[PDB]
């Protein structure tokens, strides 16, 4: 919060106004999944895939 | 008393003296007006008179003393 201040020759409030407390925040919400996916056949994992690690 | 007061001021012009009659009417109701006009002030504390201890300050708003002037009344105009 921030404020102003008044300026007066002897300290006189009543006829000015106050200050407001007007509350604000910051909002973070989720993002999208980050996924990767890979497919391989049987017989192409029996013969040809090897040092699949 | 102002058409009184009036004609004692006024009656020398004609140069007429006045009566004891018309003086003591004259007095009679200026002192009227003067009993419908008084205020007789009352005499307010000095400012360094301590306040009792029965008077429960710290809890009550009164303070040690009395304040010897107009007290604050609202807190917006704190100067006077």
């Amino acid at each position: 919060h921030q404020f102003s201040s008044l300026r007066t020759p002897t300290g006189d409030i009543s006829g000015q106004n106050k200050n407001n407390l007007i509350s604000g925040k910051a909002t973070g919400r989720v993002g999208n999944y980050i996924t990767v996916a890979v497919e391989y056949q049987q017989l192409e994992e029996a013969i040809k895939l090897n040092q699949l690690e | 008393a102002v058409g009184y007061q009036l004609l004692l001021r006024m009656l020398s012009d004609y140069s007429l003296e006045p009566t004891p009659q018309v003086l003591s009417n004259a007095q009679r109701s200026y002192d009227a007006l003067m009993t419908d006009t008084l205020v007789v002030p009352s005499m307010r504390r000095r400012g360094d008179f301590p306040v009792g201890q029965g008077n429960k300050y710290d809890v009550f708003t009164s303070d040690r003393y009395y304040p010897g002037d107009l007290p604050l009344i609202d807190g917006d105009i704190p100067n006077a």
